[PDB]
């Protein structure tokens, strides 16, 4: 079929400066890449870090040599791992995954505070 | 698919290599649903067309360089990109298993690889040789009684040309060019190769001269072949010649006498030589109104080189005389030959191809064309000992062959454009380095190809009325092509 | 009497399956100075050890006829290798030889044969004369580059070369024998080959006869003093051999025969193996042009034995002997079954100057050497003491 | 589903000039190269004329050079013929197809190729005593 996915899109919300386990629900058929998004006060959602289901995994410039995306297409779970305390930047966390033609599936976030 | 093995020779890049019972392959292009836009990116730490996808934005309030896409300009149309054929190809093809053979050119045609359309064949006797040969040889026959074709033409070329057709879904088309003319014809024997014909048009000699092409014709479309257009001379200046025997010539004899014949569908192009005299040599043949009623376009070459300037006699030319297409004959290799003839695996090469196509593309001309196919490690058996270099290269022994960065250079033009789709227009908000340009496709969709050649990385947004924003960015050393679906 | 070919009988219980094993080694030479032979210098040559196999045979495609007077069949055989034997592993050696196909395409152009295309393809594309291979693509096959050019326009040329090619599990001929009934004398005696009596490459009627057994089978008497033909498949004639001295071995007495001096000499009776006409090359060395399809080999005994001293003192490296470079046969006067035996032979090539071709250079006439081989069989104690008892 | 809509076939006094409409909808006409053919029972497959929407071209069959004359009209998105002389025999079924390429019966590599028209319509006959 052109769409063969259901919604799913549910987002398991760790909290703290731990490890962010977003997992796929539901029946799919195919996946081709997922990622995270990031999104502040006064401003507009960005890119942290995503993977191709075979492939490579890219960064971004500011990010970059603090944090680290691990994956396991088993249970099609990935795991982001926080560094504790090292990101002093907090905002809103959102899991993106353009399951399947292809068409986004957007799902709720969660959100966070790293203050002084 | 399959994925690709690669090996470095001591050189920048890496190649791949393809022996018997194993290759790379492709998939059709995909287009996502409405909302989504996909991306396939090339660089030189080793990633071969990669494919990704992502969204498209609502509304964006940061600063930056920003693209924006006008589609109410249509400017020109394009008609494609092709190969050249020769008889070393043809030999260096031919000396391999049959599974070799069919992986070869299923590599260039079917849709598992890149799509071409065009082929050029040489009438008689090109540099790329072993020996030397004329259609008719025997002295003082005026009418061409004589008129045959050597074993060479009817078992190296014909058997390629007919099973090339059979595994493709694209029209292809067809192409003709002279080299030269027998001894005797030749009034005097001036020097080696090319001559000249003494007299004045209108006289026997001319007119023998001028029933060549129809004999050619008439007796290679015998094996259900026929052909598309046909060119008057190549390098018709011996460097050592007059823009005013052309005009007589062309205006006197060979064009009644094509007209005349059953095939009256072929065209006629002008002039197959550089650019630097471009302004001047059309003012003396397009105003002779006799002369005005056979030609149907312009030829030109390109040397690799961009210090001539491009504004000066390209862009000029339009502005005097509209409605006359313009065609690139052939992007002839320098071949300076001061360099190795041949180096493996080299990335500096892959720009200059890719830079030309997008220069060119700018000043109305339409159309494009290489040289050779295949060739030898050395360099291609040639009589005047001079060397090239070319896309895939073939070693018998082994039974193996190399593909190299140029491939894919061409790819990312030749696989995304069909035949048929116009240019809207793009315009930029800041002075910047990188390279682009914008087409639509005949449907509807568009599609836009990215360019950079230098070491830091660039972010980059492109604005579209009718669906939204979209953001991403560029690094150093790599070209990308997005694509993406109108409502 | 007992002595006959008929079904369900000892000897048909034989001849159809042999009982006992036959092993092969073979022997090379490598070059040490290919530089300076381009100029004026003698060459100089080294020598490398064996490399032994085993082989196995049957007779098939059987049939009697003619009231049991006549039979026909043909045999194949088949190789394996012996790890422990040889000196090392084949795949992972290397020798350094001449160039032979270069040198095949070269008198085809002499004999007026596509004389334009061979002379225009040795232009474009460069070739030498040196070169180096291993020995198992030199002695089952390998693929070339100038054969694959030529093989486009004539579709009946063979783009492999090989000194041994197709000749593992593959039969040589069809043949006919005699099963001996009407006489004792006519046992296993070779009769018609591919509907043919006689050979033609000779010019003299007398020459071209085949004489003589296969070699495997003798008739069941034997005498003290006789000469007994034989006709060997890898040479292109017939040959007899003479007897030598009695022996005893296991508590069995058996006769020995050697090979004649006089087989390769420059007399009388010799020259029909001259082409193509009566002058000679020399004594001990036989062109075998013909039986090979115009590849030009010459064949004698191993290090130039029993032949002329110009042969010698050509080529150094090279020092013959008698004890290892012979031929000996054994048989059982009473029933005709060989116990011990030996075959040696060699291939030789032949080099010289050439004008208009540039890749030889200025090289002196002389003959090459490449390789030579031993074939051997000897007997166990267990068919010895079963044998005892009838014999 | 694209209609293809034929008319103006029929018999006309002698001395007149015959015209055919070829009408299309459900697409842009701008972008499709339209090409008349024609064929008789028992005969092979022939062509009488093809116009590229690309670029303008007349592209004519060696029966008649000149005496067929093409049009066509985007506000009504309708082609046309125009006919001058008729020969004794112009007895023929006319049919109006589509193309992917720009007139591949007249310029393409093998000779007379009939594979990539599709979207083929109804044909209308017309007959001239010969
Ligand atoms: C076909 O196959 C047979 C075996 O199936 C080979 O026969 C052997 O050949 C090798 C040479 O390749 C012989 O090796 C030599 O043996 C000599 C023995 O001589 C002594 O023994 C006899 C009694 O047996 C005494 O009468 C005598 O006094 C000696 O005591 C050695 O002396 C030889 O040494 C010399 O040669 C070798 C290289 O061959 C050198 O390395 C030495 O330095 C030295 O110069 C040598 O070892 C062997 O003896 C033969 N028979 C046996 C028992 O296997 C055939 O040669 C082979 N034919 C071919 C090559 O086609
Ligand atoms: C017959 O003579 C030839 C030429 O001498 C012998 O071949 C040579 O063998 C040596 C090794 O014994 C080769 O050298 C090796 O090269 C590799 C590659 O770099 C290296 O890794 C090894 O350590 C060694 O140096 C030599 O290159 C080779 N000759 C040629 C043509 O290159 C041959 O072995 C002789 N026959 C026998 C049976 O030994
Ligand atoms: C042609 O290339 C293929 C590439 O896969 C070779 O296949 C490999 O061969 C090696 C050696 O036998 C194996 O170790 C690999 O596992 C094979 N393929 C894979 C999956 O990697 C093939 O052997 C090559 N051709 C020849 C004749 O060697
Ligand atoms: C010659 O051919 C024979 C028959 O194929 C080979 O003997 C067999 O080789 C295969 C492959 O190694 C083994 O699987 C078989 O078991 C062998 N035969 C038997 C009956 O055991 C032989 O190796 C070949 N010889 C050479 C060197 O080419
Ligand atoms: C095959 O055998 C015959 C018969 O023995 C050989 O013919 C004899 O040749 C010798 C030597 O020239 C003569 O002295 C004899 O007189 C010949 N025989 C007769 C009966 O006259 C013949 O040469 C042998 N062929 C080969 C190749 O060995
Ligand atoms: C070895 O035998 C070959 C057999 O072909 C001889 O080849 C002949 O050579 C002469 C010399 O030009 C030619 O005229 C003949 O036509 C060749 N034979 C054939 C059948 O083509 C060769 O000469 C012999 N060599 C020696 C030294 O005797
Ligand atoms: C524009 O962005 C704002 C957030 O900055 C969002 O609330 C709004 O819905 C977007 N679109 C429009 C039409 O304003
Ligand atoms: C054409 O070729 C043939 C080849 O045999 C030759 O006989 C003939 O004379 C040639 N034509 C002319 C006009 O000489
Ligand atoms: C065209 O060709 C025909 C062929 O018979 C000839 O009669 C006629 O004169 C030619 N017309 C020209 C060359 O103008
Ligand atoms: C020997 O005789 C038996 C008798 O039936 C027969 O089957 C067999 O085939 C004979 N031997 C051969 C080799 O045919
Ligand atoms: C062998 O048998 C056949 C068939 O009966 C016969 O023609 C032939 O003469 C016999 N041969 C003898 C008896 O020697
Ligand atoms: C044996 O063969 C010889 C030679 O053909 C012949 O003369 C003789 O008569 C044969 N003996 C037989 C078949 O009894
Ligand atoms: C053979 O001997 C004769 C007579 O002595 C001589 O003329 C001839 O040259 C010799 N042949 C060889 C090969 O030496």
């Amino acid at each position: 079929q052109v769409q063969l996915v259901e919604s799913g899109g549910g987002l398991v919300q760790p909290g703290g400066s731990l490890r962010l386990s977003c997992a796929a629900s539901g029946s799919i058929f195919s996946i081709n890449t997922m990622g995270w998004y990031r999104q502040a006060p006064g401003k507009e959602r960005e890119m942290v870090a995503y993977i191709i289901t075979f492939g490579s995994t890219n960064y971004a410039d500011s990010v970059k040599g603090r944090f680290t995306i691990s994956g396991d297409n088993a249970n099609n779970t990935m795991w982001l791992q926080m560094n504790s305390l090292k990101p002093e930047d907090t905002a809103v966390y959102y899991c993106y995954a353009a399951i399947r033609t292809y068409t986004s599936y957007w799902g709720q976030g969660t959100q966070v505070t790293v203050p002084p | 698919a399959r994925p690709c093995i690669p090996k470095s020779f001591g050189y920048s890049s890496v190649v791949c290599v393809c022996n018997a019972t194993y290759c790379d392959s492709f998939d059709p292009p995909t287009f996502p649903a409405l909302g989504t836009f996909s991306r396939y990116e090339s660089t030189r730490s080793g990633r071969r067309m990669e494919l990704s996808m992502g969204p498209i934005q609502a509304n964006h309030t940061g600063t930056g360089l920003l693209l924006t896409l006008q589609p109410e300009q249509k400017f020109q149309k394009v008609k494609g990109f092709g190969g050249a054929m020769t008889d070393a190809a043809a030999l260096n093809i031919l000396a391999l298993s049959p599974p070799a053979q069919n992986l070869l050119l299923k590599s260039y045609f079917s849709e598992e690889g890149i799509g071409y359309n065009i082929i050029r064949v040489p009438m008689a006797s090109c540099d790329f040789s072993i020996r030397t040969y004329t259609y008719a040889d025997t002295p003082d026959d005026f009418q061409l009684h004589n008129f045959s074709l050597p074993e060479e033409d009817t078992k190296l070329k014909i058997p390629l040309i007919h099973r090339a057709l059979q595994l493709a879904q694209r029209p292809v088309s067809l192409l003709a060019s002279p080299w030269t003319s027998p001894t005797w014809l030749k009034t005097n024997g001036a020097v080696n190769g090319k001559g000249s014909l003494k007299g004045q048009p209108g006289d026997i000699y001319h007119q023998t001269w001028a029933r060549y092409f129809v004999k050619f014709l008439d007796a290679y479309a015998e094996h259900k072949l026929q052909f598309w257009a046909v060119t008057a001379e190549n390098e018709p200046s011996a460097g050592l010649f007059t823009p005013e025997h052309q005009r007589d010539f062309i205006a006197r004899d060979l064009g009644p006498t094509l007209a005349n014949s059953t095939h009256h569908n072929v065209r006629l192009l002008m002039l197959d030589d550089q650019r630097l005299l471009l302004p001047h040599w059309a003012k003396v043949v397009l105003t002779d109104p006799e002369a005005a009623k056979y030609v149907h376009g312009i030829a030109v070459h390109w040397y690799l080189d961009f210090l001539a300037p491009a504004k000066a006699t390209l862009g000029e030319t339009h502005r005097l005389f509209p409605n006359t297409m313009l065609f690139a004959s052939e992007a002839c290799v320098g071949s300076k030959f001061w360099e190795q003839s041949v180096r493996l695996g080299s990335w500096d090469r892959g720009m200059q191809y890719s830079h030309s196509i997008i220069t060119n593309l700018l000043y109305h001309v339409v159309g494009w064309t290489d040289w050779n196919l295949a060739l030898n490690p050395e360099g291609g058996p040639n009589w005047v000992r001079n060397f090239v270099d070319s896309p895939i290269i073939v070693d018998i022994t082994k039974d193996t062959f190399y593909k190299q960065p140029m491939f894919y250079h061409l790819g990312h033009f030749s696989k995304f454009i069909p035949e048929g789709s116009q240019r809207v227009g793009l315009v930029a908000s800041q002075k910047n380095d990188l390279d682009a340009v914008a087409l639509m496709h005949p449907d509807g969709s568009a599609v836009v190809v990215v360019l950079n050649r230098s070491s830091k990385d660039v972010p980059l947004t492109i604005k579209d009325p009718a669906v939204g924003f979209l953001e991403t960015i560029s690094p150093g050393y790599s070209i990308h092509t997005y694509l993406w679906r109108r409502q | 009497k007992k002595i006959v070919l008929r079904n369900g009988t000892e000897a048909f219980d034989s001849w159809e399956k042999p009982p006992l094993p036959v092993y092969t080694q073979f022997y090379f030479f490598n070059v040490t100075n290919p530089e300076e032979i381009l100029r004026g210098e003698t060459p100089r040559v080294e020598e490398v050890g064996p490399y032994t196999y085993r082989e196995l045979r049957n007779k098939a495609n059987i049939q009697f006829g003619d009231n049991g007077t006549t039979i026909s069949a043909v045999s194949n055989k088949a190789y394996v290798f012996e790890r422990d034997q040889s000196v090392g592993d084949p795949k992972i050696d290397l020798i350094r030889t001449l160039n032979i196909p270069v040198l095949t395409v070269i008198e085809w152009s002499q004999v007026h044969f596509l004389r334009e295309i061979i002379e225009a393809m040795l232009k474009a594309y460069q070739q030498k004369l040196f070169v180096t291979h291993t020995v198992d693509e030199l002695l089952w096959g390998y693929k070339d580059e100038i054969l694959s050019l030529i093989h486009v326009f004539r579709p009946d040329i063979s783009p492999y070369f090989g000194l041994f090619y197709e000749k593992n599990g593959t039969n040589d001929g069809d043949y006919v024998f005699l099963t001996g009934e009407d006489s004792y004398l006519n046992f296993t005696k070779i009769v018609e080959w591919n509907g043919k009596t006689s050979l033609d490459w000779w010019i003299t009627d007398k020459c071209n006869m085949i004489n003589g057994t296969d070699g495997d089978s003798f008739h069941p008497l034997i005498t003290k003093d006789e000469v007994l033909y034989v006709f060997p498949s890898d040479f292109c004639r017939s040959v007899y051999i003479t007897f030598s001295d009695y022996e005893s071995v296991q508590g069995l007495p058996a006769f020995r025969y050697k090979v004649p001096a006089e087989i390769l000499a420059n007399t009388s009776d010799n020259a029909g193996f001259c082409i193509p006409e009566g002058n000679c090359l020399g004594s001990g060395v036989l062109n075998v042009s013909i039986c090979k399809n115009g590849a030009p080999i010459i064949m004698s005994f191993p290090h130039f034995y029993q032949a002329d001293e110009r042969f010698v003192s050509a080529i150094e490296g090279m020092h013959p002997n008698q004890e290892d470079h012979e031929t000996f046969v054994d048989i059982n006067p009473l029933t005709g079954i060989i116990l011990k035996a030996a075959k040696r032979f060699q291939i030789n090539i032949y080099v010289k100057k050439l004008d208009d071709f540039v890749e030889t250079g200025d090289i002196r006439t002389m003959v090459f050497p490449v390789m030579y081989l031993n074939e051997s069989v000897h007997i166990d104690k267990e068919t010895a003491s079963r044998l005892k008892s009838m014999i | 589903q694209v209609q293809l809509v034929e008319s103006g076939g029929g018999l006309v006094q002698p001395g007149g000039s015959l015209r055919l409409s070829c009408a299309a909808s459900g697409f842009t006409l701008d972008y499709y190269a339209i090409g008349w053919f024609r064929q008789a029972p028992g005969k092979e497959r022939e062509g009488v004329s093809c116009i590229s929407s690309s670029d303008g071209s007349t592209y004519y069959a060696d029966s008649a050079k000149g005496r067929f004359t093409i049009s066509r009209d985007n506000a009504k998105n309708t082609v046309y013929l125009q006919m001058n002389s008729l020969k004794p025999e112009d007895t023929a079924v006319y049919y109006c197809a589509t193309d992917r390429g720009q007139c591949t019966y007249y310029s393409s590599g093998y000779y007379r190729d009939l594979r990539w028209y599709d979207y083929w319509g109804q044909g209308t006959q017309v007959t001239v005593p010969p």
